[PDB]
DNA sequence: TGGGTCACGTGTTCC
DNA sequence: AGGAACACGTGACCC
C-alpha cells in the first residue's frame, strides 16, 4: 500500500541528482578548458577545473 | 569472506563523494556573498550565475 | 505530517 | 577482468 510512498522518495532522490548533473555540466560549459573537450570529463574534475578557473579570476 | 572488497569498495565510494563535499564547499567560500547553508545544488546554481555574471560584466567594461 | 537533503551500500556502465 | 565513475533506493534526520 505504502510501496507508493518509498517510490515517491525514491523519486525525489532521482530529481535531485538530475538537476545537480544538469548543474555539473552546464558549469562545464561555462569552464573554458572544459569545454574546449571532446571526451567528457567526471564530475570531480569539472569542479577541480571550476574552482581553478575562479583563482584565474581574482587575477587581473 | 567477500567482506574485505566490499568494504574496501565503501571506502573508495566515500572518498570520492567527500572529495565532492570538499569541493562544493571550496566553490561557495569563493562565491561573491555569502550565507551558508546553501545546499549543494544551490553552490553550483550560483557558481553559474557568477561565472556568466562575470562574463556580462567583464565582456561590457569593453566593447 | 510531508516532503525534502544527505550519507550510505551496492547495483550498472565504461574503458 | 576488474576498477573507477556513475546510478540507484533507502534510513536518518530536518523544517
Amino acid at each position: 500500500r505504502i510501496k507508493n510512498a518509498r517510490e515517491a522518495h525514491s523519486q525525489i532522490e532521482k530529481r535531485r541528482r538530475d538537476k545537480m548533473n544538469s548543474f555539473i555540466d552546464e558549469l562545464a560549459s561555462l569552464v573554458p578548458t572544459c569545454n574546449a573537450m571532446s571526451r567528457k570529463l567526471d564530475k570531480l574534475t569539472v569542479l577541480r577545473m571550476a574552482v581553478q578557473h575562479m583563482k584565474t579570476l581574482r587575477g587581473a | 569472506k567477500d567482506k574485505a572488497k566490499r568494504v574496501s569498495r565503501n571506502k573508495s565510494e566515500k572518498k570520492r563523494r567527500d572529495q565532492f563535499n570538499v569541493l562544493i564547499k571550496e566553490l561557495g567560500s569563493m562565491l561573491p556573498g555569502n550565507a551558508r547553508k546553501m545546499d549543494k545544488s544551490t553552490v553550483l546554481q550560483k557558481s553559474i550565475d557568477f561565472l556568466r555574471k562575470h562574463k556580462e560584466i567583464t565582456a561590457w567594461l569593453e566593447h
